[PDB]
């Protein structure tokens, strides 16, 4: 188990990273949708003003 | 992406706050212009009555 425990810590470090890679990706994807939404809102509100 | 989001968010907030300012200005315009209209409507009939 000492040999498997070491490799299994990494197997968790990798899997844990993968979950942060996924979440951080979609966070950017959501962070960029507010760009097109609020920048377009900025435009329409500047022509309106 | 976080920093430039705050920049555009603030830009939208600043510009929309100005739209509210011009809405408040028109509101007062409507109030002031309506009293001018009311006075002009009474002068219109007073010019006719004379």
């Amino acid at each position: 188990m000492e040999g498997k425990w070491i490799t299994d810590q990494l197997r968790w470090k990798i899997m844990s990273c993968k979950m942060r890679i996924e979440q951080l990706k979609q966070t950017i994807c959501k962070g960029n949708e507010e760009m097109e939404k609020n920048s377009e809102g900025l435009l329409k509100t500047k022509e309106k003003n | 992406v976080e920093k430039n989001r705050k920049i555009v968010a603030e830009n939208l907030e600043k510009v929309q706050a100005e739209a509210e300012r011009l809405d408040q200005e028109e509101a007062q315009y409507q109030r002031e212009y309506s009293e001018f209209k009311r006075q002009q409507l009474e002068l219109d009939d007073e010019l006719k009555s004379v």
